[PDB]
DNA sequence: TCATATTATTACGCCAGACAGGG
DNA sequence: CCCTGTCTGGCGTCCTCTCACCTATGA
RNA sequence: UUGAUUUGGUGAGAGG
C-alpha cells in the first residue's frame, strides 16, 4: 500500500537488506532540547523549573522575609513569525512568573508570617523556537549549534613523552566540575605528588589532605600498608606476608623453622612465595642492616622521660633503633615502599610539605588562591569549605557524578553534587594505582568521555546566570525593604535576565546565522556538533588528535562530512540514526542479538557501552531467519574490527546508512567514491542554489524524502482529507471525519510563502503540487518548497553528460556546456536583494524623501511616483534611483538617495515602509488604510458565510430526526431556518448545537472584525530612533555564463568554460546532442569512481523513461504500459519494493506513467546500493548498449569519435559561487581615512591587496619600476597619484614617485613613543 | 569617524590618551592640594600604569579593556604583529588599477596573451580611455568623457581596443609562492566575465579551474610596461628558476592526445603502406583511408645542424606510424626525427621541449609549445578517450589470492590458539602476508591492464600494449600512477589507524567492487589524517618561506669576479645503494674553481673559469671525471653581495 | 545631560633565554 | 661554582567573499 | 569652485 503522493512517482528502490528501524525525525536534537528547556515538568528536572528551584525561595540574612516561588508561564507572542521577520523584532515570549512574598515577624523560623502578597510578575522575554528548529533573533533567522565538550568527572591523562626531556612519564588527573573550581593532581619527575587548583601555582598535594583534618598518621594509614617489626628475643623480628617479596633481590638470609628457605643473592621467585605460604612463614629474624633504610609509620614517645622518639614519616638508622628499642615500644610499624609496585610517593610528598597541622595547611592554600590580602582563620576556612563542599559554587552535575563514580569503579551512579573527603582521596588513590601499573589512562577523543551541550542546556546556564544576578538584587532590596509599601517589582528587575539571554542568543560563538540556501543545508546546519565555543578548544591552536576520527565515531558522528580548511574535524556533523543520551552522550541504535537469531528489537548504546559488547556489521548475509549464513562474521570488539564466530555476538548494526550523515548519505554510490571526494561532494552539496524548475534526481538514495519533509520547507498536511483549492492565496483542505474534531468543524488553510528572501539571497518559494479535489493523507506533502519536486529533494538538475576531452575547453576541471542548457532556463536561478534606505537626522535638520532630486536632471524622477520613491516593478539596473532621500543644507544640497548598486539589475518585487509616523507623500498612507480596512471585514464575513453555507447544509442534513419536511424547511432564506422542536427522539440536540455555532460565529466575527479595524487603523508598527525606513526588494534573475561553478554529488568541481551552440555538441547516432561534457582525466587521479556508476545508471533510468515516453506518446492502451512498468519494477535480484501494480485502478498506472516519462527514478542506497550486474541488466531492459558507452559523432566535423565514449545522466548542481558576484575592477575611487591606500572589498569599491609574497615575486624578477609604481603611485602617495592621473590623461606615462604616506604614518607612530626617528642628509 | 548611525566609533588610542590626561589632571590637582603621601603614591602609580598601558599595552599585568572584555590596542600594537604597519601597510599595500575574477580556460590563446573581460577592461583602463578620447577631439572636458564611458557608447570600444593592443597586464594567483605566480600577458578582450588563461601557464600558477580566482594589475608607467614585456612576459618564463626544468610542460589533456596519437597497433587501416611525406600522412588520416596509429614507411626530411650554424637536410624513409608523421609536421627544423619516434608520454614530451630549447633557442620553443598544445587538444578531441565501468579490469586471479591469504591467516591464528608463536611475531607475519598478497594482486591487475589487448594481424594472434582508457591515462602520465590505478582495480592495501600502527585486516575490496561499512571507515581514518596534515602543513610552509626571504633580503649579484681559487668539491652523492644523484646534476652550470685535470694524467681538460653547460658536461661524462672542484656561493669573497662567477648559471636563462 | 574612571577563568607546542638551587 | 629544572616570552599561511554587533551611569 | 563614509574592531561561516 502507498499514500497518494507516493503513488505519483514511486522510485525504483534497489537495496537487499530489509530496514528494521525507520529514520528518526532529523531535527530532534534542537526540538527535544528546547522542549526540555520550556516545559512545565514537575519533579524539577530538567528545565526552567530547575533554575527556579535552585534560586528560590530567597531569604535574606535574617531579614525576616522570604520570597518564594509558585509557578511560571509563557504568554502568547505578540508577533507571529512572519511579521516578526518582516518587522525586525525578536521572536520571543513573555515569561510570567508567579512570586509569593511572605514577610516574617521577629523570631519566626517556625512562626506564621505577618503578611503575604503575590503577583504574576514579568521577567525578561525568552526567544521561542520556530517549529523548524530556528530562532528569529533580530529579524534574521539564526541557529544554535550543539557543542561537544569534555564531560564533568575525573580524567586520568598521561602526557607521556614531551616533558622532562628524559622519557619519564607523568600522570595527571583532572576533576572537571560542571560549574566551579578545577582540581588537578599531577606527578613531577622527582616522583612527588602535586595539587593545583584552577591552573594556579603548584602545591605539594598532601597539603589538601592536611586541609581535610587528616594528621600524618591517618594519611600514612591510607596510602601505605604496615610491616610489623616485633621486639623479640634478638634482632627485632619481622612479620612477613610473602606477597611483599615479589620481584626483589634477597639481601639477607631467609630462614625460619630451623630451615634455610632462600639464601642471599638470588631474587625471590613466586615458587619461593609458594614455599613460604606452604611452609606458613610469617615471623623471621632480620639483620640490623634491613631496618636501616625503612620509614616509620606512626609516632612513638619515650614513656618515662615523656618526650618524642621519632615523628611519623622518618627514616630509621641504627642509633634511632637504639633510641626506640630501650624505651619500650615493642611494635614498630614501617611503610612498605616497593620499588616495583607500591611506590613511596605520598611519603616523599610529605617530606616536601612545609606544613605540619591543619591551620597552616589552610593558610598556605589561602595564600595560593588569593595572594596579597592576609590569611586569617575565618577567611581561609570559609574559602576552603566553599571551594568544593558547598552547593553554591561547586557542582558536579548528574553527568559528573556518573562519570566520577564510573571512573573509580563505584557501584552507584547517583549521588550528591559536591565532592567530599573520600572522593579526593579516591582520585589520589587511582592516580597512584595508575603510576604503579594497575589501571590505565583515559583518552579524550573517546566519545563516551565527551558530552553534548544543546540549546536547552546552554540557554538554561545563561538563564541561571541571570537568576543569580537577580537574587543578589533581591537580597539587596530586601534588607533595605520597608513593609508594607513595596510589591514584588521594586525588588525584582526584568533587566538582567533579558540582558543575559539576549547576550547569548545574539552574540555567542554558537548562536550563528543559518546557512539557508537549500533544504539540505538548513537540515544539516541544525544537526551540527561543534567542538568550538565557550569552554572548548579553538581553531588556531589544537591540534592533531582532536581533528582526527576515533573508532567511537561509528554511528554517532559522520566520518566524512567535516569542512575542509582551518577547522576540519571540529565542526563534525551528526549521524543519521544517532540520538542523544539522557546524560547528553551520543547513543546509536543496535539490534539486540540473543542467540543465532538476530532479533528485530533495537537497543541504544553509547561508546562506554559499545566497547564491552561485540557488535556486528550492517551487511552480513542472513537469510529468512536472522541466522548469520556464515559461521564467522566481521564485528568489532573494543574499537578493533576483527573476525569473530557465528555465535558470540550481542548486537548488530541497525541499517547500513548509519555511519554517515544526512549530507553525505544523499550521495549515491558513496561506497565507490574515495573518502576525500565524498567529503568535497557533501560540502559542496550544502552549497547549491535552488533552480527555477526543480528536477528529481534520477539516481538518488531514497533519503531525499525524509530530508525534504523533515526540513520544514514543504507544507506537509496536518490532517488528511480532500481539498477545496482556492490556492491563489492558500491551499484549503477539507478534513475527513475520523481525523476531525467534534466541535470546531474545521478545514485546514495552508499559507504558501511566495517569493521572498532567504538568508543567502536565494529565493524560497512554495508551489502547490496537488490539484483540486484530490485526496491527501496525514503526513503527506502539499506544497513543494525550494529545491523539492513532489516531496523529494531536487538540489540540482539531471543532464546528459559525455566523458571525453573536447578541444581543450574542459582542461583541468572545467566543464563544457551546450546551449540547450541555457536556452531552457534549466539553471536560471532567482536571487533577491533587500536594500534599505533611511533618512536619519544626522545634523543640520532631518533628511527628505522627495523626487525633487537636485543638480541631476530628468534622470532622477523616473522609476518613481509623481513626487517620490521607486514605483513598484520595472527592469531597474545599475545607477538607477529607488528612494529619493536627500536634505537641503547638508548648491549645498546633495544626493544620498539610495540607488541601485553597480552591476545589478532586477525587478522591484516588494516595498516595505513602517517609516517615521508621517510618510504619506500626497495622501497614499491613509489611501491604502481604507483598502485594508474594507479587506478585513470582507474575508471576515466571507469565512463566516463559507462556514454558514456548510452549517446551513449541515442543519438540513441533520434536519431529519426533528423535521425532514423538505417543503416545510425552506421558509426564511437569510433570516431563520429551524421553526420546529426536536426535543429528544434520539438526542438531535445538533440543531440547537449548530444554532449556537452560527450565533457565536456572527457574534465573534463582529469582535474579530472589531479588532481588525483597530489593528488596521494605525500609523505603522516598528521601534523608535530610526525615522525613514524604506526597504526595497530587488530580484535579479541570473542565468548561467562562462565562469560560474557547477558540480556533481561526488566532488567533481568545475568552472563552466564554454557555452557552446547546439550544433557543435557531440551527438550520438540517434541525433540528440549531449548536454554537458566533463573530462575523464579527473577520474583516475581523484578516485571518485561513483560518478561513472551514477552516469551509467542514470543513462539506464532515462532509457526506461524514453521507452515509457515512446509507449505513452505513440499511445498504447494501458495493458502494455502496466506490463512494462511491472517489468521495470521487478528487475533483478532480491529487493524490497517489488510493487503491487495491479491495484492501481487503471488510472494510477497512467498518472504514474505521466510522471515517469522524463525518466524512471532509481534509489541506490548508501552502502547497500545497486550492484554492477543490475546496472547492466537495467541497461538491457532499456534498449541501450550494455557497456554504458555509445559511439558519438562530432558536431564540427560530422565524423565519428574513435573508441566509444561514455554518455549518461549525471545530477549536476549549480553552486552559489556565481561569477558576477566575483568580478571586480578598480581604476580610482575612494580610500580609507587613517591610511592613504585604497579600501578593500567589492561592496566597497576597492582594489586588490598586493600582498607580501607578490612583492617578493617582483623582487625576484628585476621589476624595480613595476614595484615602485605598485607601492607608491598606484597605492599610497597622494601627490604621486594625482600627478600620475593627470600625466596619464595628458598622454605621458611617467611617474613622479615621492614618499608613501603610510611610511610617514609609521614615523609618527614610532615618534609618538619616546623614539626620535629621522631622515638624514640630502 | 562615526559609523552608519548617530554615534562615534572611537579608537582605542583615544581611550588611552584620555585616561593619561584624566590621571595627570588629577595628579596636578592633588599636588596643588597637598594630599598625604599614600594618596599621591597611588596617584603617581596609576599614572605610571596608565602611561605604560598607553605605550605597550599588556606588557604589564592584565591588559586594560573597554568593550567588552577584549583589550584595547595601543601604539606598540599599531607597530608590531601581523597587522601592524610593516606587514600590513608598508610591505603589502592595497592597489588601484587592479581587478579580480574567476578564471577559465580559453585554449585558443597563444601563450603570451590572456583573455580579459570587456567590463574589467573598461574599468581598469579608464584614464587611458580618457586620454584617448581627449586626443581625438570627440569631447572637451573630462566630465564629458566620464559620462561617455558611464553610458558606454558605440565609440569607446574602438578606443579600448586601441589602448589594449601592446599593453601587458600582470596576472597573479592569490597564493603566490614563487616568481612564476606573477606573469605578464597581453589582453584579448572577452565577451564574458571570466579571465581566460592559457592552459600551459596553469602548471606554473598551480591553477586548476575548480573555482580559482586571479587578480589583474596594470603597469601604468612606461618603464613598467617595458618590465612586463621584457622580464615578466609569459614567453620569458619557460624554465623554472629552482632548476633547469621547463615549467611550460604540457600538463594533462595534451599528453593524452599525443600518447594516443604517436602510438601503434599491430593491425589498422593502411598497415605497411608507403607514403611520400607527412603531408599525405595527414591527408590519409583525414580522408578516411588509414588510421592514426598504423605502422608505415614514410619519407621524412630531418634537418640536422651538424655544421657551425648551418642546417643540413637529410631525407630518409623511417619505419614509423601515421601519427608520428603528423606530429613531425609541427616539430621545428633542427630536432631529429627520433624525438617523435617513440610513444611520447609526459617525460618524453618534457625532454622534447627541453631539447628544443637547448638547440633552437627561445622563439621556436615558444611557437612549438603552442603547436604542441593545439595538436594535443585536437587529437585528444578526435580520440574520444572516455572512462567506463568496464575499463577497470578486475583480475581473475584476485579471489584465489585473497583465499590463499585467508588460509595463511587461518594457519597463523590456529598457531595462536595453541600458543606456539608470540603476539608481535603474529602481527608481523600477518602484515607480511598481506603485503605479499597486495603485491601479487597489483601484479595480476597490472599484467591484465598493460597487455590485455591481443589482436591478430593476418594470421595467429600477437600481443601488444593495451588501448584501455585508464591504462593510457596511467601510462601517459597525464593523471594517475601505479597506486591509484591499483586502488581502482586491485585491493587498496592495508590502511592505518591514527595510532600510527597499521591494521592487520586490510581493505580487500577496491572501488569497482563496493566497499562495505567498516572498510570505508578505516579509509576515512587514512584520509582525514591527510586532510588535517595539508591544512596544518601549509602554515609552516608559508612561515618557512617568510623566514627564508627575510634572511636573504639583501644579497644581490654585485660583481663579475671575486678573484679567488676556493670552492666546494662537488662529488656525486652515494648513500650505500646505487649512485643516487650523478655529477652532471650537481655540476651543471656552475663555474669551476681550479681547472679540472682529465682523469688520465695532468691534462688541461677544461680551463679554470669555464661555465659547465651541457656540452662541457657531456665531455665530462665521456672522460668519467671523478669530482669537480667548483665555485660555491659560500666561498665568495665579495663584500656585500655575491660575484657573478661564484653563483653560477642563471637557471631560466 | 555631562563628567566618573575599571572587576567575578582554566583545555597549545615548541623553543630559546634568563634565574635560583645544589654537589 | 658548573649543570639544572623551572618559568617567562615569543613565534605559529597567504589572497578573497557573505552576514551580524557594538559602555553604564542619572540627580 | 560641481558630491560623500566603510575601513577601525570582534564573532561566526565559506572559497582556492
Ligand atoms: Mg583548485
Ligand atoms: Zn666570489
Amino acid at each position: 500500500v502507498y499514500s497518494y503522493t507516493e503513488k505519483k512517482r514511486i522510485r525504483k528502490d534497489f537495496g537487499k537488506r530489509p530496514q528494521v528501524l525507520d529514520v528518526p525525525y532529523l531535527l530532534s536534537i534542537q526540538l527535544d532540547s528546547f522542549q526540555k528547556f520550556i516545559e512545565q515538568d514537575p519533579e524539577g528536572q530538567y528545565g526552567l523549573e530547575a533554575a527556579f528551584r535552585s534560586v528560590f525561595p530567597i531569604q535574606s540574612y535574617s531579614g525576616n522575609s522570604e520570597l518564594q516561588y509558585v509557578s511560571y508561564r509563557l504568554g502568547e507572542p505578540v508577533f507571529d513569525v512572519q511579521e516578526c521577520q518582516i518587522r525586525g523584532v525578536t521572536y520571543s515570549a513573555p515569561l510570567r512568573v508567579k512570586l509569593r512574598l511572605v514577610i516574617y515577624e521577629r523570631e519566626a523560623p517556625e512562626g506564621t508570617v505577618k503578611d503575604i502578597k503575590e503577583q504574576e510578575v514579568y521577567m525578561g522575554e525568552i526567544p521561542l523556537m520556530t517549529d523548524n528548529g530556528t530562532f528569529v533573533i533580530n529579524g534574521t533567522e539564526r541557529v544554535i549549534v550543539s557543542q561537544l565538550h569534555r564531560s564533568p568527572g575525573v580524567f586520568f591523562d598521561s602526557d607521556k613523552g614531551k616533558t622532562h626531556s628524559s622519557g619519564k612519564v607523568l600522570y595527571n588527573a583532572r576533576i572537571i566540575p560542571y560549574r566551579g573550581s578545577w582540581l588537578d593532581f599531577e606527578f613531577d619527575p622527582k616522583d612527588n605528588l602535586f595539587v593545583r587548583i584552577d591552573r594556579r601555582r603548584k602545591l605539594p598535594a598532601t597539603i589538601i589532605l592536611r586541609a581535610l583534618n587528616y594528621t600524618t598518621e591517618q594519611i600514612l594509614d591510607l596510602f601505605f600498608e604496615k610491616v610489623i617489626f616485633e621486639i623479640r628475643d634478638n634482632k627485632l623480628q619481622m612479620e612477613l606476608v610473602p606477597e611483599r617479596l615479589r620481584g626483589e633481590t634477597a639481601s639477607f638470609d631467609i630462614e625460619a623453622n630451623g630451615k634455610v628457605y632462600v639464601e642471599k643473592g638470588r631474587r625471590i621467585t613466586a615458587r619461593h612465595i609458594r614455599q613460604l605460604e606452604k611452609d606458613d612463614v610469617k615471623l623471621i629474624e632480620v639483620p640490623v642492616e634491613y631496618i636501616a633504610g625503612k620509614v616509620v609509620a606512626k609516632d612513638y614517645i619515650d614513656e618515662s622521660t615523656g618526650e618524642l622518639i621519632c615523628a611519623a614519616n622518618m627514616e630509621l638508622s641504627l642509633d634511632l633503633l637504639a633510641k626506640l628499642s630501650q624505651s619500650g615500644h615493642k611494635r614498630i610499624e614501617t611503610l612498605f615502599t616497593n620499588d616495583l609496585d607500591h611506590g613511596p610517593y605520598i611519603s616523599e610528598t610529605l617530606r616536601v610539605d612545609p606544613t605540619n597541622d591543619r591551620l597552616s595547611a589552610l593558610v598556605e592554600i589561602y595564600r595560593m588562591m588569593r595572594p596579597g590580602e592576609p590569611p586569617t582563620r575565618e577567611a581561609a576556612e570559609s574559602l576552603f569549605e566553599n571551594l568544593f563542599f558547598s552547593e553554591d559554587r561547586y557542582d558536579l552535575s548528574a553527568v559528573g557524578r556518573m562519570k566520577f563514580n564510573r571512573s573509580l569503579l563505584r557501584e552507584e551512579i547517583e549521588g550528591s553534587g559536591i565532592l567530599s573527603k573520600d572522593d579526593i582521596i579516591d582520585v589520589m588513590k587511582k592516580l597512584i594505582d595508575i603510576r604503579n601499573g594497575k589501571g590505565e589512562v583515559d583518552d579524550i577523543d573517546h566519545l563516551g568521555n565527551r558530552r553534548i551541550r544543546s540549546v536547552g542546556e546552554m540557554a538554561e546556564n545563561q538563564f541561571r546566570v541571570g537568576l543569580v544576578r537577580v537574587e543578589r538584587a533581591v537580597k539587596e532590596r530586601l534588607s533595605l525593604g520597608d513593609l508594607d509599601t513595596l510589591m514584588p517589582q521594586d525588588m525584582i528587575n526584568a533587566k538582567p535576565i533579558s540582558a543575559a539571554v539576549k547576550e547569548f542568543f545574539g552574540s555567542s560563538q554558537l548562536s550563528q546565522f543559518m546557512d539557508q540556501n537549500n533544504p539540505l543545508s538548513e537540515i544539516t546546519h541544525k544537526r551540527r556538533i561543534s567542538a568550538l565555543g565557550p569552554g572548548g578548544l579553538t581553531r588556531e591552536r589544537a591540534g592533531f588528535e582532536v581533528r582526527d576520527v576515533h573508532p567511537t565515531h561509528y554511528g554517532r558522528v559522520c566520518p566524512i562530512e567535516t569542512p575542509e580548511g582551518p577547522n576540519i574535524g571540529l565542526i563534525n556533523s551528526l549521524s543519521v540514526y544517532a540520538q542523544t543520551n539522557e546524560y547528553g552522550f551520543l547513543e546509536t541504535p543496535y539490534r539486540k542479538v540473543t542467540d543465532g537469531v538476530v532479533t528485530d528489537e533495537i537497543h541504544y548504546l553509547s561508546a562506554i557501552e559499545e566497547g564491552n559488547y561485540v557488535i556486528a556489521q550492517a551487511n552480513s548475509n542472513l537469510d529468512e531467519e536472522g541466522h548469520f549464513v556464515e559461521d564467522l562474521v566481521t564485528c568489532r570488539s573494543k574499537g578493533e574490527s576483527s573476525l569473530f564466530s557465528r555465535d558470540q555476538v550481542d548486537y548488530m548494526d541497525v541499517s547500513t546508512q548509519q555511519v554517515v550523515s544526512v549530507g553525505a548519505s544523499l550521495i549515491p554510490f558513496l561506497e565507490h567514491d574515495d573518502a576525500n571526494r565524498a567529503l568535497m561532494g557533501a560540502n559542496m552539496q550544502r552549497q547549491a542554489v535552488p533552480t527555477l524548475r526543480a528536477d528529481k534526481p534520477l539516481v538518488g538514495t531514497g533519503m531525499e524524502r525524509a530530508v525534504a519533509v523533515d526540513s520544514g520547507v514543504t507544507a506537509v498536511a496536518k490532517r488528511g482529507g480532500v481539498v477545496q483549492y482556492v490556492d491563489a492565496s492558500r491551499i484549503v483542505i477539507k478534513v475527513n471525519e475520523d481525523e476531525m474534531y467534534p466541535g470546531e468543524a474545521g478545514i485546514d488553510i495552508y499559507n504558501l510563502t511566495k517569493y521572498t528572501r532567504s538568508n543567502q539571497n536565494t529565493c524560497i518559494n512554495q508551489m502547490p503540487c496537488v490539484s483540486l479535489g484530490e485526496p491527501v493523507e496525514r503526513g503527506d506533502v502539499l506544497a513543494d518548497g525550494p529545491s523539492t519536486d513532489l516531496g523529494e529533494l531536487a538540489l540540482g538538475q539531471n543532464m546528459r553528460v559525455a566523458f571525453m576531452p573536447w578541444n581543450g575547453y574542459n582542461f583541468e576541471d572545467s566543464i563544457l556546456v551546450s546551449e540547450r542548457v541555457v536556452q531552457e532556463d534549466r539553471f536560471t536561478t532567482i536571487h533577491i536583494q533587500e536594500l534599505a534606505c533611511v533618512s536619519r537626522d544626522t545634523k543640520l535638520g532631518p533628511e527628505e524623501i522627495t523626487a525633487d532630486i537636485p543638480n541631476v536632471g530628468e534622470a532622477a524622477l523616473s522609476k518613481l511616483d509623481e513626487s517620490g520613491i521607486v514605483y513598484i516593478g520595472a527592469e531597474v539596473t545599475g545607477g538607477d534611483i529607488l528612494v529619493g532621500k536627500v536634505t537641503p543644507k547638508g548648491s549645498d544640497v546633495k544626493d544620498s538617495s539610495l540607488r541601485v548598486p553597480n552591476g545589478v539589475s532586477g525587478t522591484v518585487i516588494d516595498v516595505q515602509v513602517f517609516t517615521r509616523d508621517g510618510v504619506e507623500k500626497d495622501k497614499r498612507a491613509l489611501e491604502i488604510e481604507e483598502m485594508q480596512l474594507k479587506q478585513a471585514k470582507k474575508d471576515l464575513s466571507e469565512e463566516l458565510q463559507i462556514l454558514e453555507a456548510g452549517l446551513f447544509s449541515r442543519i438540513r442534513a441533520v434536519l431529519v430526526a426533528g423535521g425532514v419536511e423538505a417543503e416545510k424547511l425552506d421558509k426564511l432564506p437569510r433570516d431563520r431556518w429551524l421553526e420546529l422542536g426536536l426535543t429528544d427522539e434520539e438526542k438531535q440536540n445538533q440543531l440547537e448545537q449548530l444554532a449556537e455555532q452560527y450565533d457565536e460565529l456572527k457574534h465573534e466575527f463582529e469582535k474579530k472584525l472589531e479588532a481588525k479595524r483597530r489593528k488596521i487603523t494605525q500609523g505603522d508598527d516598528l521601534a523608535p530612533g530610526v525615522l525613514k525606513i524604506v526597504k526595497v526588494y530587488l530580484a535579479v534573475k541570473r542565468r548561467i555564463q562562462p565562469g560560474d561553478k557547477m558540480a556533481g554529488r561526488h566532488g567533481n568541481k568545475g568552472v563552466i568554460s564554454k557555452i557552446n551552440p547546439i550544433e557543435d555538441m557531440p551527438y550520438d547516432e540517434n541525433g540528440t546532442p549531449v548536454d554537458i561534457v566533463l573530462n575523464p582525466l579527473g577520474v583516475p587521479s581523484r578516485m571518485n569512481i561513483g560518478q561513472i556508476l551514477e552516469t551509467h545508471l542514470g543513462m539506464a533510468a532515462k532509457g526506461i523513461g524514453d521507452k515509457i515516453n515512446a509507449m505513452l506518446k505513440q499511445q498504447q492502451e494501458v495493458a502494455k504500459l502496466r506490463e512494462f512498468i511491472q517489468r521495470a519494477y521487478d528487475l533483478g535480484a532480491d529487493v524490497r519494493q517489488k510493487v503491487d501494480l495491479s491495484t492501481f485502478s487503471d488510472e494510477e498506472v497512467m498518472r504514474l506513467a505521466e510522471n515517469l516519462r522524463k525518466g524512471m527514478p532509481i534509489a541506490t542506497p548508501v552502502f547497500d546500493g545497486a550492484k554492477e550486474a543490475e546496472i547492466k541488466e537495467l541497461l538491457k531492459l532499456g534498449d541501450l548498449p550494455t557497456s554504458g558507452q555509445i559511439r558519438l559523432y562530432d558536431g564540427r566535423t560530422g565524423e565519428q569519435f574513435e573508441r566509444p565514449v561514455t554518455v549518461g545522466y549525471m545530477y549536476m548542481l549549480k553552486l552559489n559561487h556565481l561569477v558576477d558576484d566575483k568580478m571586480h575592477a578598480r581604476s580610482t575611487g575612494s580610500y580609507s581615512l587613517v591610511t592613504q591606500q585604497p579600501l578593500g572589498g567589492k561592496a566597497q569599491f576597492g582594489g586588490q591587496r598586493f600582498g607580501e609574497m607578490e612583492v617578493w615575486a617582483l623582487e625576484a624578477y628585476g621589476a624595480a619600476y613595476t614595484l615602485q609604481e605598485m607601492l607608491t603611485v598606484k597605492s599610497d602617495d597622494v601627490n604621486g597619484r594625482t600627478k600620475m592621473y593627470k600625466n596619464i590623461v595628458d598622454g605621458n606615462h611617467q611617474m613622479e614617485p615621492g614618499m608613501p604616506e603610510s611610511f610617514n604614518v609609521l614615523l609618527k607612530e614610532i615618534r609618538s613613543l619616546g623614539i626620535n626617528i629621522e631622515l638624514e642628509d640630502e | 569617524v562615526p559609523l552608519d548611525g548617530g554615534r562615534f566609533a572611537t579608537s582605542d588610542l583615544n581611550d588611552l590618551y584620555r585616561r593619561v590626561i584624566n590621571r595627570n589632571n588629577r595628579l596636578k590637582r592633588l599636588l596643588d592640594l597637598a594630599a598625604p603621601d599614600i594618596i599621591v603614591r597611588n596617584e603617581k602609580r596609576m599614572l605610571q600604569e596608565a602611561v605604560d598601558a598607553l605605550l605597550d599595552n599588556g606588557r604589564r599585568g592584565r591588559a586594560i579593556t573597554g568593550s567588552n572584555k577584549r583589550p584595547l590596542k595601543s601604539l606598540a600594537d599599531m607597530i608590531k604583529g601581523k597587522q601592524g604597519r610593516f606587514r600590513q601597510n608598508l610591505l603589502g599595500k592595497r592597489v588601484d588599477y587592479s581587478g579580480r575574477s574567476v578564471i577559465t580556460v580559453g585554449p585558443y590563446l597563444r601563450l603570451h596573451q590572456c583573455g580579459l573581460p570587456k567590463k574589467m577592461a573598461l574599468e581598469l583602463f579608464k584614464p587611458f580611455i580618457y586620454g584617448k578620447l581627449e586626443l581625438r577631439g570627440l569631447a572637451t572636458t573630462i566630465k564629458a568623457a566620464k559620462k561617455m564611458v558611464e553610458r558606454e557608447e558605440a565609440v569607446v570600444w574602438d578606443i579600448l581596443d586601441e589602448v589594449i593592443r601592446e599593453h601587458p597586464v600582470l596576472l597573479n594567483r592569490a597564493p603566490t609562492l614563487h616568481r612564476l605566480g606573477i606573469q605578464a600577458f597581453e589582453p584579448v578582450l572577452i565577451e564574458g566575465k571570466a579571465i581566460q588563461l592559457h592552459p600551459l601557464v596553469c602548471a606554473a600558477y598551480n591553477a586548476d579551474f575548480d573555482g580559482d580566482q586571479m587578480a589583474v594589475h596594470v603597469p601604468l608607467t612606461l618603464e613598467a610596461q617595458l618590465e612586463a614585456r621584457a622580464l615578466m612576459m609569459s614567453t620569458n618564463n619557460i624554465l623554472s628558476p629552482a632548476n633547469g626544468e621547463p615549467i611550460i610542460v604540457p600538463s594533462q589533456d595534451v599528453v593524452l592526445g599525443l600518447y594516443y596519437m604517436t602510438r601503434d597497433c599491430v593491425n589498422a587501416k593502411g598497415e605497411g603502406m608507403v607514403l611520400t611525406g607527412p603531408k599525405e600522412a595527414e591527408r590519409l588520416y583525414r580522408s578516411g583511408l588509414a588510421s592514426l596509429h598504423a605502422r608505415v614507411k614514410v619519407r621524412i626530411t630531418e634537418y640536422e645542424k651538424d655544421a657551425n650554424g648551418e642546417l643540413v637536410a637529410k631525407t630518409s624513409l623511417k619505419d614509423t606510424t601515421v601519427g608520428r608523421a603528423i606530429l613531425w609536421m609541427i616539430v621545428p627544423k633542427g630536432l631529429p626525427y627520433s624525438i617523435v619516434n617513440q610513444a611520447l608520454g609526459k617525460k618524453a614530451i618534457s625532454k622534447m621541449l627541453n631539447t628544443c630549447y637547448r638547440i633552437l633557442g627561445l622563439k621556436p620553443t615558444v611557437i612549438f609549445a603552442d603547436q604542441i598544445m593545439y595538436t594535443g587538444f585536437a587529437y585528444a578531441a578526435r580520440s574520444g578517450a572516455s572512462v567506463g565501468i568496464d575499463d577497470m579490469v578486475i583480475p581473475e586471479k584476485k579471489h584465489e589470492i585473497i583465499s590463499e591469504a585467508e588460509a595463511e591467516v587461518a594457519e597463523i591464528q590456529e598457531q595462536f590458539q595453541s600458543g606456539l608463536v608470540t603476539a608481535g611475531e603474529r602481527y608481523n607475519k600477518v602484515i607480511d602476508i598481506w603485503a605479499a598478497a597486495n603485491d601479487r594482486v597489483s601484479k595480476a591487475m597490472m599484467d591484465n591492464l598493460q597487455t590485455e589487448t591481443v589482436i591478430n594481424r593476418d594470421g595467429q594472434e600477437e600481443k601488444q600494449v593495451s588501448f584501455n582508457s585508464i591504462y593510457m591515462m596511467a601510462d601517459s602520465g597525464a593523471r594517475g600512477s601505479a597506486a591509484q590505478i591499483r586502488q581502482l582495480a586491485g585491493m587498496r592495501g592495508l590502511m592505518a589507524k591514527p595510532d600510527g600502527s597499521i591494521i592487520e585486516t586490510p581493505i580487500t575490496a577496491n572501488f569497482r567492487e563496493g566497499l562495505n561499512v567498516l572498510q570505508y571507515f578505516i579509509s576515512t581514518h587514512g584520509a582525514r589524517k591527510g586532510l588535517a596534515d595539508t591544512a596544518l602543513k601549509t602554515a609552516n610552509s608559508g612561515y618557512l618561506t617568510r623566514r627564508l626571504v627575510d634572511v636573504a633580503q639583501d644579497l644581490v649579484v654585485t660583481e663579475d669576479d671575486c678573484g679567488t681559487h676556493e670552492g666546494i668539491m662537488m662529488t656525486p652523492v652515494i648513500e650505500g645503494g646505487d649512485v643516487k644523484e650523478p655529477l652532471r646534476d650537481r655540476v651543471l652550470g656552475r663555474v669551476t674553481a681550479e681547472d679540472v685535470l682529465k682523469p688520465g694524467t695532468a691534462d688541461i681538460l677544461v680551463p679554470r673559469n669555464t661555465l659547465l653547460h651541457e656540452q662541457w658536461c657531456d665531455l665530462l661524462e665521456e672522460n668519467s671525471v671523478d669530482a669537480v672542484k667548483v665555485r660555491s656561493v659560500v666561498s665568495c669573497d665579495t663584500d656585500f653581495g655575491v660575484c657573478a662567477h661564484c653563483y653560477g648559471r642563471d637557471l631560466a636563462r
